[PDB]
């Protein structure tokens, strides 16, 4: 009923754990927060900002219409200030 | 005679009957027989029914051009609504068959008996000295029948809006339901499929695990089933070997080792899930529908950015716009 | 017993725990984006 | 793709003169539109009378013209039929019938200008959606 | 005192079945929670309440309960003084502290049992005399409460009558229906379409009158139980145990939970459409009204108008001949409402009153109730499932009906559960089949 | 023809139901 | 030999068993779930479906999804280094490269997992009936997320990974394929619904036919983890159901295999039906019905009714559901009932 690993119960209870994780856990949190709040996430995944779905006048959708020249076609879609 | 009535009660309650006719059975047996006989005759030979009360009779019986898949017993007329429509409330049977009379006779008799059926699942358990609550598990599929045949009609104000007694008729009930209530986007329903999917999942889980951990008592060319005799003392499978395997598939503590904690979970999961799905239909019977995220996410200017929730809405419109063609005279569907 | 620290379990635990909180922090921030 | 003041420039009166609303007015109008209009005028239609919508063109062919701030504001005080040959303040929310329609009691001239602006700005943003019904949803 | 060697943790409260003292602590502390909610919620509602705006558009379910009792409201359900709302809220919130005090006390300080610290309050589940007596006490307490409503209606102010002659207004009832033939007649009414059983009450005279009967009958049965014991049959039929008594009361609440659901959904009188929303039928009725009113003004002869099916666009007949509204609204021809009745004749909707007796207040009333039908989403978006976000609204009639059906049902499940256990507990096999004496093995094979 | 076929199969299932319940193999204990 | 030492390490009994299978399972299984959770929060579906599909754009747990690639892509594998994305990651994301990522990875993850079942079973020395069972979820995923779109024009018509995005997949199949009328699907639900019955009824039967092996009411503790006597009365359960239902089990070994058979057989039938939907070989109509309905305008069944609903679904959904077709349906051409 037992294996090599240190019983979770003990670790989650050890003061040493929290001494470590009161630092580590919030750190990742703030890191993820900044990832969004700095707008970096928008560029890593090409996700449109609230003012970047259409052009000012245009009401059409930037649908990719051919596979091979898709990347080129997408870039052209960003051109029209979209 | 020790006393006629005293003997009668001893006969009813007797646990020596091939089928346990209980005290609930005294009500169950007749009502179910009426329900089934009326159904069988209707499904085969009943004439078309003016379901929507718009003098637009819908034929759902075999002899009138239907097959098993399309055939159904059509719900009572919308002109009747929630009014009680027994045979003795009609000038003739012709009229009774035209306004969907049989439907009420069936659903009332079924729901009554099927309730007594639950009552009997307690009684026999009482007479045999075993624990009750088996009937409690049966309360979930019954509560679904109640919601679909009674609660929803009560909420909507008519028995014509209850689920038809037929294959294709049930499909109609669903599609329309989806249009008017967006049931797929309702928590209670999602819990239902979760209970139903999980149910089938766990049913296969337990099924496989057990049958896979059977103790060898059979030949190489002999049915593995014969390795069990009705009325055994000891177990026929190694539950400790089962737990050993499943405990390693995921991880030990995420595995059952208590047969009683296992079978409780096996029963609890689907029953609770269907309970919610039954409560879902009963809740959406008063128009508390699923989530409405139509035109939620909009861009910086105000343009509407579509989601899958909007694509769902388009399909729903198609259902709504086309269902019950000639039944509507006014813009809003409040019925 | 004299349990170890870094184990295979530890690795597994962290492959899910570490990104989770990073995502939970990211998503928590999105609640304030507007237009 | 944003709500520019170029978009928030709507005709003030019949004599061509225009007015430029602010993002504060828009939101406020939009909020006031939900408070007292949406009930019957959700998405630019009219549930209790689908023949008449809140399209700028429909408001333009009204009598008097209701396709401007002055027009709409007047309507919200003394509403008439499409030909204007009949006052309908008794069966329609307005200032002169705030006793009958309590929602209209709070509403001040500032509120009326905001709601009016909202009706003229929405079709500039939504387009065909603002006028049509479930077809454009 | 009590731990694992009694029940499991997840069945903890069952360890108190035979601890009268502590078991009193729960009920008194529990009773505080109900008063606490009632109080804290009323203040929450008022804190958000907007006077010049319909109550049903604000998510209120307690302030409209107070309004019904003729408090802070006037003509047409107009909100006059919000003080009675404030009072009812704060008074409860205070009493919860008093109740909460006793609860906590009896549960962790006071005697763990009562039998010795006072033989009057101490009790035995199998003591058919004490049980019927304690039952008798509450049967009086509830009895006086029923008269507390009669007093408020006849003396201390009255109730909100939507059926008010001059139009919906707080009215003092000074003529309660005491005719037993009329009162108890409701109990003999069908529960289907038309004959609506208890929910079919349509005037405050019957409401006040009936409560007079209930109040007296209740106290009368209350005294009866104090001075008696269960008969012969009464003892040979029921199961006498702490759980059994619970089960009986569980099924009781379930039934009442179902009756309350249909009451708030159908009834127009004790659930005024002025404070709550328009009832389901009422709203659909309103739409037929609205467009009959419109199109008729465009020059249409509503009486002779032929719809797509050839049935009657605006007006048709019921199965018994009465003139009713057309369309899908044919199912709601059983609707009665203050705004619509003046158009009704001896044969249903009169074509003459419809043609020229339509009043403006009825037109906008119909428009109101039409655009506020009890249709909405879980996230509170008023309208059909295909509607667009804009109107944040869900009829209070919808919230109450759905919530209380969920509760009523689960309580029917709770009933079966506790009723099934009590029977097995009594006979003594609620913990498993006796390995030795297995009942089934002593019965002949049916095969 | 179609109607006949549908009812026939249905009737056969009900017939089976009968035999399945009342003409099953007697479930014998221990010594099986 | 290093092999047997590599083996030794892998097959070591840990908290989380690795094994040979783990070399395939864990990498894919992690990337698939990871890929989803990534796309769910960050990546959009604007350039592919004209849809917002992430928390970053404002979607909630229900409306979020990892949408399929464009119809332009075809059945392209959409490799990060493929002709489409051209090594670019951001582009890869916007072209729905994450879908083929999740799909293909999850697929192998399902292979590894069943392999794990096989590998672990062998070591523990138990029968691989857990692996046989797991074939049903495999067939489904294979048939629906792979076979089906391979028969269509592109990956675009495959189910998109997300809650709401699956709901449209249901409604689509109703509208276009009339999926509910398919005999293979019906067997499917019959297996799932019936399997969810066996699960409930068996659990309840056992818990309420138990022997008394303790003095407490909470009978959970009173179980012997080390086999011996049957914990519940199999003989009493038999006599029970034989009198209330008329039919009853009397062979636990058969009872449990049956619990394996029903839901596994069902999922397999529902799979075949979908495989047929790939070539669009649906069970859409009944010819005998249509012929009468054409000649006779008074003939109406619940079947005809349903077909009209499909017509509405197709017409009103197609425009925004199939952008690549550039659909334009005038209001006048839209099929509609009266008033509505
Ligand atoms: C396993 C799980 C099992 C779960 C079982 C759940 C059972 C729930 C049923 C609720 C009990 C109904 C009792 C009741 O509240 O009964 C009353 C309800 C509602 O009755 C209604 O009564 C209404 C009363 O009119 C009222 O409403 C009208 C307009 O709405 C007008 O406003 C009018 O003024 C006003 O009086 C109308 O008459 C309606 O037509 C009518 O349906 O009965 C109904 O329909 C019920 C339909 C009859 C079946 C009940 C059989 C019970 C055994
Ligand atoms: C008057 C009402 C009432 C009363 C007094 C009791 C009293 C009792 N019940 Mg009981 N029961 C009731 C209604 C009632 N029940 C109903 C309606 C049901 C149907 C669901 C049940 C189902 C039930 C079962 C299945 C069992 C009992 C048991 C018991 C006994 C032990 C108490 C216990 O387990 O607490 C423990 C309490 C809990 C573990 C709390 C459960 C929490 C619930 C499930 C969640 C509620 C959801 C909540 C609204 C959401 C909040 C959101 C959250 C995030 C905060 C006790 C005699 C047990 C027993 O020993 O039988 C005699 C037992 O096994 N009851
Ligand atoms: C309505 C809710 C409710 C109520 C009234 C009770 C009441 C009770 N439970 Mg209980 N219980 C509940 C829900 C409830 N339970 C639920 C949901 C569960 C499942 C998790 C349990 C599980 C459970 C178990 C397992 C046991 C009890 C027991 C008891 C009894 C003794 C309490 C005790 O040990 O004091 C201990 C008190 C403390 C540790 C301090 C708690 C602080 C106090 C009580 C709360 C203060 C309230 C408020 C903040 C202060 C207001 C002060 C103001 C008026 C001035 C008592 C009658 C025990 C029993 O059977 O009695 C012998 C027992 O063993 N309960
Ligand atoms: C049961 C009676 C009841 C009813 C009919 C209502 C009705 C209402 N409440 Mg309310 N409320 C209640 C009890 C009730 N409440 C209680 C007991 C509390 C204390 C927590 C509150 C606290 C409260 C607040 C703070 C507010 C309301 C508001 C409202 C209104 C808006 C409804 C809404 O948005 O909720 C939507 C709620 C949901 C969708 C949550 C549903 C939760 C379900 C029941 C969970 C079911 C899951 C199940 C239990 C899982 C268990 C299974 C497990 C054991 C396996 C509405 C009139 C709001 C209002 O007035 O604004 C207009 C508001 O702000 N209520
Ligand atoms: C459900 C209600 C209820 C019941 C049945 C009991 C029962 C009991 N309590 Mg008690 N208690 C309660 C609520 C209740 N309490 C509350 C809410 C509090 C908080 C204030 C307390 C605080 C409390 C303390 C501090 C003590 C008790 C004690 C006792 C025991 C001795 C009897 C006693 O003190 O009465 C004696 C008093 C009377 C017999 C007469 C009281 C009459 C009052 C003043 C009028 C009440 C009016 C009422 C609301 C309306 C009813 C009239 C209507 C029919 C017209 C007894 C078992 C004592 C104890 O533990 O001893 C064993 C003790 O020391 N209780
Ligand atoms: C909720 C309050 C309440 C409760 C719990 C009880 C409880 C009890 N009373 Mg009782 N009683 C009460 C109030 C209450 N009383 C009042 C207010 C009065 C004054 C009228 C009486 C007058 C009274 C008398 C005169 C007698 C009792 C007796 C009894 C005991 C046996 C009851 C029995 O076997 O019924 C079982 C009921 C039946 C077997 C008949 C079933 C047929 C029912 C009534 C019709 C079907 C119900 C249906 C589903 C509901 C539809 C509504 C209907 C109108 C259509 C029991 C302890 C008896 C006793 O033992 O004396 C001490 C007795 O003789 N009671
Ligand atoms: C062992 C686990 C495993 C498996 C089976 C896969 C499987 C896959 N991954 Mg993958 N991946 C994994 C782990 C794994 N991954 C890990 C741990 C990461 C994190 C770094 C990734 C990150 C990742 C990304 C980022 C992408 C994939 C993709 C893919 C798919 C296409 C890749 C391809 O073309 O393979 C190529 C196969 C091989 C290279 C095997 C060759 C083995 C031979 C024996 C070596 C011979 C080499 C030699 C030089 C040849 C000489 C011949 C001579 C003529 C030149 C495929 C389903 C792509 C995808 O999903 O597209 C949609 C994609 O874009 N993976
Ligand atoms: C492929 C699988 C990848 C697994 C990756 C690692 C997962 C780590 C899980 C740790 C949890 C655990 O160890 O048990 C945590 C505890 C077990 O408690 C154990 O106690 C032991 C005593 O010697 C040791 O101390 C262990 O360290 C300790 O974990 O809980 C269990 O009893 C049952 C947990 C079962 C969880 C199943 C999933 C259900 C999750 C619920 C979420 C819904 C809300
Ligand atoms: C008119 C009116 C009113 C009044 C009312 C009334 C008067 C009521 C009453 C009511 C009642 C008065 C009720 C009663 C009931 C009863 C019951 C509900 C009973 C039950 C019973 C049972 C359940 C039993 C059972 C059994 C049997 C039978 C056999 C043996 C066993 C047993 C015991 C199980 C009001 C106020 C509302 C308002 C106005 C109107
Ligand atoms: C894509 C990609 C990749 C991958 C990555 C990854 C793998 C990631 C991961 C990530 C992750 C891994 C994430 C996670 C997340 C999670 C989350 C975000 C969670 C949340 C949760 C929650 C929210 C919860 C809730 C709940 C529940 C459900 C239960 C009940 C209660 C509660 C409420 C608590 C790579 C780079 C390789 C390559 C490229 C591509
Ligand atoms: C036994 C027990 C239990 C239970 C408990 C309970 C149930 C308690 C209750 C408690 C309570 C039942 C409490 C109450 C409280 C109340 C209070 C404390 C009051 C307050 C009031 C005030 C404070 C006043 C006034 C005001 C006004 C007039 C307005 C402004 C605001 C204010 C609020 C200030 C538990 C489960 C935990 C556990 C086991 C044991
Ligand atoms: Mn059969 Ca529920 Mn769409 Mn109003 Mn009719």
């Amino acid at each position: 009923g037992t294996t090599g690993e240190r019983p979770f119960s003990d670790i989650i209870t050890s003061v040493r754990y929290w001494v470590i994780h009161s630092i580590t856990i919030p750190a990742l949190f703030i890191a993820g927060w900044l990832f969004v709040s700095t707008g970096l996430a928008y560029d890593v995944f090409g996700t449109p900002r609230p003012d970047s779905y259409y052009a000012q006048e245009q009401r059409s959708i930037p649908l990719v219409t051919d596979r091979f020249e898709a990347k080129q076609q997408v870039e052209t879609f960003l051109e029209q200030l979209k | 005679s020790a006393n006629l009535w005293e003997r009668f009660c001893n006969w009813v309650t007797s646990t020596d009957n091939r089928l346990y006719v209980g005290w609930f059975g005294v009500i169950m047996i007749p009502t179910l027989l009426a329900a089934t006989i009326c159904f069988v005759i209707a499904f085969i030979a009943a004439p078309p029914v003016d379901i929507d009360g718009i003098r637009e009779p819908v034929s759902g019986s075999l002899l009138y051009g239907n097959n098993i898949i399309t055939g159904a017993v059509v719900p009572s007329s919308n002109a009747i609504g929630l009014h009680f429509y027994p045979i003795w409330e009609a000038a003739s049977l012709d009229e009774w068959l035209y306004n969907g009379g049989p439907y009420q006779l069936i659903i009332f008799h079924f729901l009554l008996g099927a309730s007594c059926y639950m009552g009997r699942q307690w009684e026999l358990s009482y007479r045999l000295g075993m624990r009750p609550w088996i009937c409690v598990a049966y309360s979930a599929p019954l509560a679904s029948a109640f919601a679909v045949f009674l609660i929803y009609p009560i909420g909507q104000g008519s028995f014509s809006d209850g689920m038809p007694l037929g294959i294709s008729g049930t499909f109609n009930f669903m599609i329309v339901f989806q249009a008017e209530h967006n049931i797929l986007m309702h928590p209670f329903h999602q819990l239902g499929v979760a209970g139903v999917f999980g149910g089938a999942l766990f049913c296969a889980m337990h099924g496989s695990l057990v049958t896979s951990s059977l103790i060898r008592e059979t030949t190489e060319t002999e049915s593995a089933n014969y390795g069990y005799k009705f009325g055994q003392e000891e177990e026929t499978y190694n539950i400790v070997a089962a737990h050993g395997y499943f405990g390693r598939l995921i991880f030990q503590y995420a595995s059952f080792n208590n047969s009683r904690s296992l079978h409780f979970f096996l029963a609890a999961w689907p029953v609770v899930g269907v309970w919610f799905t039954a409560l879902g239909i009963s809740t959406m019977a008063f128009n508390l529908n699923g989530f409405n995220f139509n035109h939620s996410v909009i861009d910086a200017k105000g343009n509407v950015i579509n989601t899958w929730a909007d694509i769902i809405n388009r399909a729903n419109l198609g259902m709504e716009v086309m269902h019950e063609r000639n039944a509507h005279n006014f813009p809003l569907d409040l019925a | 017993v004299s349990y170890p620290i870094f184990t295979v379990r530890w690795v597994a635990v962290h492959t899910l725990a570490v990104p989770t909180i990073f995502f939970l922090g990211a998503i928590a921030a999105m609640q304030f984006i507007q237009r | 793709a944003e709500l520019t003041p170029e978009v928030l420039t709507v005709p003030l009166n019949s004599e061509g003169k225009t007015i430029t609303l602010t993002e504060k007015q828009y939101l406020e109008g939009k909020r006031l539109f939900q408070y007292a209009c949406a009930s019957c005028h959700v998405g630019g239609i009219t549930k209790t009378n689908p023949s008449l919508d809140l399209r700028t063109e429909t408001l333009a062919l009204a009598t008097p013209p209701r396709d401007n701030i002055e027009g709409l504001v007047d309507y919200m005080k003394n509403p008439t039929t499409y030909d204007g040959e009949q006052e309908i303040a008794e069966v329609h929310p307005s200032l002169r019938s705030a006793d009958i329609f309590p929602k209209m009691r709070n509403l001040t001239e500032k509120d009326l200008v905001a709601i009016a602006g909202h009706i003229l700005v929405e079709p500039k943003i939504l387009g065909d959606k603002w006028g049509g019904g479930k077809v454009y949803y | 005192d009590q731990e694992s060697s009694g029940f499991a943790w997840w069945a903890g409260n069952a360890r108190l079945i035979n601890l009268s003292g502590k078991l009193l602590g729960a009920h008194v502390a529990h009773a505080g929670l109900i008063v606490f909610w009632a109080g804290a919620m009323t203040l929450f509602e008022l804190a958000h309440f907007i006077p010049e705006k319909p109550m049903y558009e604000q998510g209120l379910i307690l302030i409209p309960h107070i309004a019904t009792l003729g408090w802070g409201v006037g003509p047409g359900g107009e909100v006059v003084d919000t003080f009675p709302f404030f009072v009812v809220g704060v008074v409860h919130l205070i009493s919860s502290a008093v109740l909460g005090f006793g609860g906590v006390y009896h549960a962790i300080r006071g005697p763990e049992t009562l039998e010795e610290y006072s033989s009057f309050f101490g009790y035995d589940w199998k003591d058919k005399n004490k049980m019927t007596t304690i039952l008798g006490f509450h049967l009086i307490v509830l009895g006086i409460g029923a008269l507390l409503l009669v007093a408020k209606a006849m003396f201390f102010g009255g109730l909100y009558d939507t059926w008010a002659p001059g139009g919906g207004d707080v009215r003092v009832i000074t003529n309660p229906t005491l005719d037993p033939r009329v009162i108890f007649g409701y109990l003999l009414k069908s529960p289907f379409g038309g004959e609506g059983w208890i929910v079919s009450v349509n005037n405050l005279e019957d409401v006040v009158g009936g409560h007079i009967w209930i109040g007296l009958i209740c106290i009368a049965g209350g005294i009866w139980h104090i001075l008696t014991t269960p008969f012969g049959w009464a003892r040979r039929a029921f199961i006498w145990s702490g759980e059994a008594y619970l089960s009986y009361s569980l099924g009781a609440l379930s039934m009442m939970g179902f009756i309350a659901t249909c009451f708030v959904w159908f009834n127009n009188t004790v659930y005024p459409s002025e404070f709550y929303g328009p009832t389901g039928p009422e709203a659909s009725q309103a739409q037929a009204m609205t467009f009959l009113i419109r199109d008729q003004k465009l020059g249409a002869n509503v009486g002779s108008a032929q719809g797509p099916t050839g049935l009657g666009k605006y007006l048709m007949r019921s199965p018994t001949g009465e003139i009713i509204f057309g369309g899908e609204t044919m199912r709601f021809w059983d609707f009665r409402g203050p705004w619509l009745e003046p158009l009704r004749g001896p044969n249903g909707l009169d074509l003459n009153k419809i043609k020229n007796d339509i009043q403006p207040w009825q037109e906008r009333r119909a428009a109101e109730y039409m655009t506020h039908a009890p249709l909405g989403s879980l996230n509170s978006v008023g309208g059909v499932a295909t509607e667009i976000n804009s109107v944040n609204f869900v009829s209070p009639r919808s919230w109450l009906a759905t919530s209380h059906f969920v509760l009523a049902f689960f309580f029917l499940v709770g009933h079966l559960w506790h009723a099934g256990r009590a029977r097995a507990a009594a006979a003594g096999f609620e913990k498993g089949i006796d390995r030795e004496s297995e009942p089934v093995l002593s019965m002949p094979s049916l095969d | 023809m179609e109607t006949i076929t549908y009812v026939f199969i249905f009737a056969c299932i009900i017939a089976l139901f009968f035999f399945a319940i009342f003409f099953r193999e007697p479930p014998r204990i221990t010594k099986k | 030999g290093w092999f047997d030492i590599l083996d030794d390490w892998l097959k070591r009994d840990r908290f989380v068993f690795v094994g040979w299978s783990g070399i395939l399972l864990f990498p894919c299984a992690y990337l698939a779930l990871g890929g989803w959770l990534t796309g769910t929060t960050f990546v959009t579906s604007w350039y592919t479906h004209g849809l917002a599909s992430s928390y970053l754009e404002g979607c909630n747990f229900l409306t979020v999804a990892v949408s399929t690639p464009a119809n332009s892509m075809g059945h392209s594998l959409l490799l990060l280094w493929g002709p489409e994305a051209q090594g670019d990651f951001t582009r890869w994301c916007q072209l729905g490269g994450l879908w083929t990522f999740i799909a293909l990875h999850g697929a192998f993850g399902l292979i590894g997992f069943m392999l794990r079942q096989f590998e672990i079973a062998r070591l523990v020395g138990v029968r691989p009936y857990n692996a046989i069972a797991f074939s049903a979820p495999i067939a489904v995923f294979v048939s629906v997320f792979l076979i089906y779109p391979l028969g269509q024009s592109s990956w675009f018509f495959a189910p998109s990974f997300g809650v709401a995005a699956i709901f449209r997949f249901l409604l689509f199949f109703q509208g276009f394929h009339n999926w509910t009328l398919n005999p293979f699907h019906m067997m499917g639900v019959a297996g799932v619904l019936g399997g969810a019955l066996l699960c409930a009824i068996h659990g309840a039967t056992v818990e309420n036919t138990l022997f008394q092996d303790g003095e407490g009411a909470s009978t959970f503790r009173a179980f012997n983890p080390t086999q011996a006597e049957e914990t519940y009365s199999m003989v009493t359960a038999n006599r029970f159901w034989s009198q209330i239902f008329g039919i009853a089990f009397s062979n636990k070994r058969w009872l449990h295999f049956f619990m394996l058979f029903v839901p596994v057989t069902g999922l397999w039938m529902s799979a075949i039906g979908v495989v047929g939907l790939a070539l669009n070989l649906r069970s859409y109509d009944f010819i005998s019905q249509e012929i009468r309905a054409a000649e006779d305008p008074e003939f109406e069944t619940f079947y005809t009714k349903n077909l009209l609903l499909n017509e509405g679904i197709r017409a009103w959904m197609a425009p925004q559901d199939q952008p690549h077709e550039n659909f334009v349906f005038p209001e006048e051409v839209l099929p509609r009932g009266n008033a509505l």
